[PDB]
């Protein structure tokens, strides 16, 4: 979000109120922040519901 | 003379095999309290003759 | 020839023990003055014949 292209209004690809996800105007697709991605745990047990 | 409150969290999840009857996971708890024992005053007396 | 202004100090505070009856604190005062003792004049003289 921080780049000057998005922030500056003069550039044609500018979006306001960009706090809850915004529309990337280069191809006009929505981008949304998600808190939860996998985290590598350095050799812990296999994740639940995983079978050989 | 004091105030207090409590916190708790973390019930856990585990895999279930058919007929496994798996053991439960605990949930801890704790408390936080504050005390009141000190007071502050400003006296600032004034004489009588100096008042007139 | 003079006029004056007066100021008031600030009060400070102290802890109270139960039944302490703490000693008070002073609030000083001070004054300011302005004296007026001098005059300024500009004078020019022009003769009658030189005026004609």
């Amino acid at each position: 979000r921080d780049m000057d292209r998005i922030v500056d209004r003069s550039y044609t690809l500018a979006d306001e109120s960009t706090v809850q996800g915004f529309a990337l105007k280069s191809f006009n697709v929505p981008v949304v922040p998600s808190n939860r991605f996998p985290k590598f745990s350095q050799g812990a047990a296999h994740h639940k519901l995983s079978n050989a | 003379n004091t105030v207090s409150n409590k916190y708790l969290g973390e019930t856990e999840i585990q895999v279930l095999a058919p007929g496994q009857s798996p053991a439960a996971t605990p949930t801890k708890a704790d408390k936080n309290q504050v005390v009141i024992d000190t007071t502050v005053i400003a006296r600032n007396t004034v004489a009588m003759l100096h008042d007139v």
